[PDB]
């Protein structure tokens, strides 16, 4: 969640 | 961006900022694009997956700045929102991470090209950098991995394309990397993207020409020691680019 991928994702 | 320079759009005016709008009427920045048409602005299913009803986005064009108007800019609705079919994601790495979306504005007008607003062209197909060539990337993203807030103003900075062989091995990504990503960092890891520079541009320059090279996509951390910054390598999607640009 603190880095690339998660952008924009519910669980973060 | 993690180290680089602060930049404006006109050094990277096909650069789209793309927000969410929330329940309650908050607006949160998402994911970086770029305009490859007046239309039409691609960048990173991973962006979208989670939210992906098209009335949730706004996309601006011609800013520089995050949470303040640029004189110039444009602001457009999400006409259509179009995810990759064949999108995966592991622990870390997402396949197949590109998206479309097509721009319309309150007055039903796309993007009208100036100073702070221009068109980023298509590679031509399996057409890449030999790798150690240096591209640069640009976006809104951390500057510490660490930080909390975003910055203000736009950055870039410079990376070097990596090979598939050497982004393949252990202490880098294994198999985690296929043929469809390309990889690209600093030598002394000290520069790089970062959370909220997805979707964004990696550009190169391929036979005199600036071409969006690649997408920014994924990496364990960010300026990490073997550890580089994943690209959707956009040379080995042009059938799909080409086929839903409508």
């Amino acid at each position: 969640c603190s880095a690339r991928g998660l952008e924009n994702h519910a669980a973060c | 961006i993690i180290g680089g320079e602060f930049t404006t759009i006109e050094n990277q005016p096909w650069f789209a900022a793309i927000y969410r709008r929330h329940r309650g009427g908050s607006v949160t920045y998402v994911c970086g694009g770029s305009l490859i048409s007046p239309c039409w602005v691609i960048s990173a299913t991973h962006c979208f997956i989670d939210y992906p009803k098209k009335e949730d986005y706004i996309v601006y064009l011609g800013r520089s700045r995050l949470n303040s108007n640029t004189q110039g800019e444009m602001k457009f609705e999400v006409e259509n929102l179009i995810l990759h079919k064949d999108y995966s994601a592991d622990t870390l790495a997402h396949h197949n991470d590109i998206a479309l979306l097509k721009i319309r504005s309150k007055e039903g007008r796309c993007a009208q090209p100036s100073r702070t607003i221009q068109t980023i062209a298509l590679p031509s197909m399996y057409n890449d950098p030999q790798f150690g060539t240096s591209c640069e990337i640009t976006g809104f993203g951390k500057e510490q991995s660490t930080d909390y807030l975003y910055p203000e103003q736009l950055k870039m900075t410079v990376v070097k394309l990596i090979s598939h062989r050497e982004c393949q091995q252990p202490h880098y990504y294994g198999s985690e990397v296929t043929t469809k990503m390309l990889c690209a960092a600093d030598p002394q890891w000290k520069t790089d993207s970062c959370q909220g520079d997805s979707g964004g541009p990696l550009v190169c320059s391929l036979q005199g020409r600036m071409t969006l090279t690649g997408i920014v996509s994924w990496g364990r951390g960010c300026a990490l020691k073997d550890k580089p910054g994943v690209y959707t390598r956009v040379s080995h999607f042009l059938p799909w680019i080409r086929s839903h640009t409508k």
